[PDB]
């Protein structure tokens, strides 16, 4: 219950985190 | 945005009379004395001549 | 007739009041911050009317799950005799009844009565000490200021100021902004109100104030550390944060505020020998109420002691009025370094018995002795030469092929670049 | 109680050697540390008023007896116990003959060692009517008032216009103070100093004095007895954190 | 009432302990209140803790622990507060003891999973103070029957004793190893402590009264462990339950991979 | 227990925050991608 949603939310937090990293990526290929 | 009512929201008074709502706005040099122009020269100039 | 246009009025605030508890309820919904500062933006002009029918019709269609939070405000609220919920029995939204009765707080405020209002603040403080949401953080800034302003006319800041301490420690754990803000600017004006100075200036070096706070938290948090900054003896600091709080003070109202921030700002300028600007002496929101302040500057840039003194005797009520009149000690102290400071402007060199006769010091020595002081002080930048009795200022050396043009262009540069990343960070797209 | 009217009577034997010519330290000494010792059993700060008005009393005496007994460290401490026993929040007890007296020891006692901003927070503390009414802090007002105009020598006639003599003790520390102030102000004004008039404004009579305090600073007789880069490093770094900027997205 | 600590922090500097004391009892009275004026005279504070012949110098770390919870060195403020010892009421629902607690308990789990990863020769010792003081949260929970809660920090904190004993002392046995189950496969990552805490599972699975041995063959397909399903697949012919047996069989036909069953055929061949 | 909840908000908000972010940086990489596509 509470720890499984701590968990989710570590887990979403990470893959957000995921997600920007490849978009700046992506942008400067883009940009290039 | 807060009035800032910790600070009495100063009332002017009661919109009294202001000196002359001119818009006649001045500077710092403005509110001096002098005492005109002619009399500045000459009472400083016959110690030297005129 | 009358009753007519108050119908109409009770009406047109009673959607008003509606449209922000709806706006409430789909802040809380969409689980983000912001659309509630929305909410609150505009609490002075709904305040504005707060009639009793609107407020009781309100009451009676948004707590339809009545509770004895309602029914502590029935007693001292006067409902009419003879008189909507936008339906079911869903628990209320916590930010829904804190603002509810931040409204009622209020209300019960503005009619001067003030120990049933310290009752019901201290029951809306209470409750909300349990809550533990973002959503009720920047309501509960503005219950808590709201708070605070019930409680100064009631003459008991005093016992306030262990609640506001430990609800200024549950913000910071929790990095909240506006709850932090509101309760650092009111426990500030708790410490400075009783003249604890050193207690608050103590209180200001070792808590950092927010930079995402609002606009108006920040022009209050500076006019506070200012104003403790100049009877703290920092007038350069000092000015700096009033002319910068002034650039964030609002044009239109505070006018309380814009005239003590002008007051101090005055004092603390002639103290460091510059002289306040004459327009701010002009507009009609600031002129009769500066004019006491008006033939104190006049007199400080006069500089002769008989129309000071009698400046002093016609205005040291004013001068106390606002915890200056040791400041304006100090600025009769200072005049003459102001004095000296004009002095050197104007003069490149100048011997100290000329020194003597334009300020009337009658002694060289005298002379020597003040100018050495003032020169400490970063007033006047010179070269003494005792050997034939110089006061040759530093040359005034090229601003350009210095280096200083290149400091303060880069950090004006950093300022718009973190601007612009700031501006190209807060696009906030839609999802839809 | 019993404990409270017996430190009743042992501080009225404390004060009644005090107030004696010249008390003999050792007794009040030994008698104020087990007084302290046992007043934090007798409620030490927060309530009778008698009981507050024994502690403050207490506190008066220590204080003025660290004047007596010259020990600043030690000063201090009676000065910040006794300010929460003196006139913060304490309303009960009647107002001490002694208020103002050690206020204004306390503000020359901060002057003393170039506390201007803390001591002008303790003038602001004290009340508006007394500034320029209360001689026990007209002495501390004009004096402070001269220095901070500059007119040392209205300091230097004024030594002598103490208002009691549990003054002078430290009026000689602030004449060596303000004799400091000056010479770093001296020093920081001039280019070079004849021998001469240095002497005259240092206010050191015996030139030897002034010999020894011009060799316990670095500012030196003189041989005839008168006394940048484009650094490329750190702007570099700036204009890489520019391009910094314009660069890597958002 | 009082309106600074500067008589409080001017006390600080007397000498004989029993005022120190005293002053002490009333800084922890009020550094809520009035924690700046302290906060620049902790240097004091700590030269007070450093000290070996204090008979309160767990008082004195307590104290500089409430100054450092102010100041935002929440670094030294746990050390500290880790120096206050058994004085720091873990029943209490203090703030300043609620966010230590809550900070005692990042810390342990940083440095329980910091030393789980290294080896053995490398793992830095933990503190006694912070192992005894998590212990009792894992008490204070099981006392609050929150025992989810208990579970999950027990992961957290790599402690497969606390959750050993979460789950046996829990009042739903099968239910809190279902849950436990749902969270190691669809939440935990780190490999070897997976396989660890699944070999944990399936000993509670194995000691329990009638084994969920659908779960415990489960498990042992994901710790691929053919030898312990063999010798259980042996357990379960000559005790005669043939239906568990049948429908294990099948379940690790369509779950466990071929080499599993090709050795899990060969153990049952020998 | 009101441990994991404080731990529970506060990583909330940050994901709330870096959910935002995120749509903003798609946003600009959409624009950025329809232009080179034209």
């Amino acid at each position: 219950d509470l720890y499984s949603r701590y968990k989710k939310l570590q887990q979403e937090l990470e893959f957000l985190e995921v997600q920007e990293e490849y978009i700046k990526d992506e942008q400067k290929n883009l940009k290039k | 945005d807060d009035e800032f009512e910790e600070f009495p929201a100063e009332d002017w008074a009661g919109l009294d009379e202001d000196e002359d709502a001119h818009v006649w706005e001045d500077n710092w040099d403005d509110d001096n004395v002098e005492d005109d122009f002619s009399n500045q020269l000459r009472a400083e100039l016959e110690k030297h001549g005129y | 007739a009358a009753e007519h246009s108050q119908r109409e009025l009770d009406t047109v605030t009673l959607e008003d009041i509606k449209e922000h508890v709806k706006q409430l309820e789909k802040a809380v919904s969409g689980k983000e911050p912001r659309f509630v500062l929305r909410a609150l933006r505009m609490l002075p002009s709904t305040s504005r009317r707060l009639n009793h029918y609107v407020l009781y019709k309100a009451v009676q269609g948004f707590f339809t799950s009545n509770n004895a939070t309602r029914d502590f405000l029935l007693p001292f609220l006067e409902e009419p005799m003879d008189t909507f919920r936008p339906a079911a029995s869903t628990p209320l939204l916590p930010e829904v009844e804190a603002y509810l009765q931040l409204l009622v707080v209020i209300f019960m405020m503005n009619s001067k009565r003030y120990k049933e209002a310290q009752k019901i603040s201290d029951d809306l403080m209470q409750k909300i000490s349990t809550q533990n949401r973002r959503a009720l953080d920047l309501v509960a800034a503005k219950c808590y200021y709201y708070h605070a302003r019930v409680y100064e006319f009631l003459d008991k800041l005093d016992v306030v100021r262990s609640f506001l301490h430990a609800r200024l420690r549950t913000a910071t754990l929790r990095h909240d902004a506006d709850g932090q803000a509101t309760l650092l600017n009111l426990l500030l004006r708790n410490y400075l109100h009783y003249s604890l100075y050193d207690q608050a200036e103590k209180l200001v070096s070792k808590s950092v104030f927010p930079e995402q706070a609002n606009n108006n938290e920040w022009a209050r948090y500076l006019y506070y550390t200012g104003r403790i900054k100049a009877i703290q003896l920092e007038y350069s600091e000092a000015r700096r944060t009033m002319t910068n709080a002034l650039r964030k003070a609002p044009q239109h109202t505070a006018v309380g505020f814009k005239q003590t921030v002008h007051k101090l700002l005055i004092v603390v300028e002639l103290l460091l020998g510059e002289i306040p600007d004459r327009l701010q002496f002009r507009q009609p929101s600031l002129k009769r109420s500066l004019m006491p302040y008006f033939l104190l500057t006049q007199a400080v840039r006069t500089g002769n002691l008989a129309k000071f003194n009698q400046v002093l005797d016609q205005f040291g009520e004013k001068f106390q009025a606002d915890g200056t009149y040791t400041l304006i000690i100090r600025l009769r102290h200072n005049v003459i370094k102001t004095g000296v400071r004009m002095i050197s402007l104007s003069y490149s060199r100048i011997s100290l018995a000329d020194i003597a006769q334009k300020l009337q010091l009658d002694s060289p020595e005298d002379a020597e002795f003040i100018v050495a002081k003032a020169i400490r002080d970063g007033v006047i930048e010179a070269s003494i030469n005792h050997e034939k009795g110089y006061v040759q200022s530093k040359e005034m050396i090229d601003i350009y092929s210095t280096r200083e043009p290149q400091l303060a262009f880069h950090q004006r540069i950093s300022f718009c670049l973190d601007i612009h990343n700031m501006s190209v960070k807060a696009m906030r797209f839609p999802p839809k | 109680g019993a404990v409270l009217q017996a430190a009743t009577g042992m501080y009225e034997q404390l004060k009644g050697e005090w107030n004696r010519k010249s008390p003999n330290l050792s007794k009040c000494g030994e008698e104020l540390g087990r007084l302290k010792l046992v007043l934090l059993e007798l409620n030490f700060l927060p309530l009778t008023k008698q009981q507050l008005i024994l502690a403050r009393d207490i506190l008066e005496i220590g204080a003025q007896w660290s004047i007596l007994r010259k020990d600043i460290p030690s000063f201090e401490r009676y000065m910040a116990q006794l300010k929460c026993y003196y006139f913060d929040y304490k309303e009960q007890l009647p107002e001490s003959a002694y208020m103002h007296q050690l206020l204004g020891l306390n503000l020359l006692f901060l002057l003393s060692q170039n506390r201007v901003a803390e001591f002008h927070t303790e003038l602001e503390r004290l009340p508006a009517k007394d500034i320029q009414t209360n001689v026990y802090i007209k002495h501390p007002v004009s004096l402070e008032q001269y220095l901070m105009e500059g007119s040392y020598n209205k300091v230097f006639l004024a030594k002598g216009n103490i208002p009691a003599e549990s003054y002078t003790f430290f009026i000689d520390i602030l004449l060596d103070t303000i004799r400091d102030e000056i010479a770093g102000c001296i020093e920081k004004a001039y280019e070079k100093i004849l021998f001469t008039e240095a002497t005259r404004i240092l206010f050191f009579n015996t030139p030897k004095k002034m010999t020894d305090y011009a060799k316990k600073r670095g500012w030196v007789l003189g041989p005839n007895n008168y006394y940048t880069t484009i650094p490329s490093t750190e702007l570099a770094k700036q204009v890489i954190e520019y391009a910094r900027q314009l660069e890597m997205i958002v | 009432m009082i309106t600074s600590a500067a008589g409080i922090i001017s006390l600080l500097d007397e000498d004989e302990p029993q005022l120190k004391e005293f002053a002490l009892h009333k800084l922890n009275a009020v550094v809520n209140d009035f924690w700046a004026e302290i906060s620049e005279s902790v240097d004091k504070i700590e030269v007070l803790y450093e000290d070996e012949g204090f008979r309160s110098r767990q008082f004195a770390a307590l104290v500089a622990s409430k100054v450092f919870y102010h100041l935002g060195a929440f670094e030294e403020s746990l050390n500290y507060a880790l120096g206050a010892g058994d004085l720091f009421n873990v029943n209490d629902n203090s703030e300043y003891v609620e966010t230590i607690i809550a900070k005692c308990i990042d810390h342990y789990t940083k440095q329980c999973v910091e030393n789980a990863d290294l080896p053995e020769g490398e793992k830095k010792p933990i503190d006694q103070r912070l192992e005894g003081i998590v212990n009792k949260m894992f008490q204070r929970c099981l006392d609050d029957h929150k025992y989810k809660q208990a579970i999950g920090i027990a992961l957290e904190t790599r402690r497969l004793d606390v959750f050993e004993k979460t789950i046996l002392e829990s009042n739903d046995v099968p239910g809190m190893l279902a849950y436990s189950l749902k969270l190691c496969m669809s939440l935990m990552q780190n490999k070897q402590f997976r396989n660890k805490v699944l070999r944990v599972l399936v000993k509670i699975y194995m000691n329990l009264e009638k084994p969920d041995f659908i779960n415990v063959c489960q498990c042992l397909i994901f710790l691929d462990d053919p030898q312990a399903v063999s010798d259980i697949l042996e357990k379960l012919v000559k005790e005669d339950n043939l239906l568990m047996a049948y429908q294990i069989c099948f379940d690790l036909y369509e779950s466990a991979s071929q080499q599993f069953l090709s050795s899990v055929i060969q153990n049952l061949r020998t | 227990r009101q441990y994991y909840l404080s731990k529970i908000e506060e990583l909330q908000l940050i994901v709330n925050d870096k959910s935002q972010n995120l749509r903003r940086l798609q946003a600009q990489r959409n624009e950025l991608n329809a232009k080179v596509r034209l």
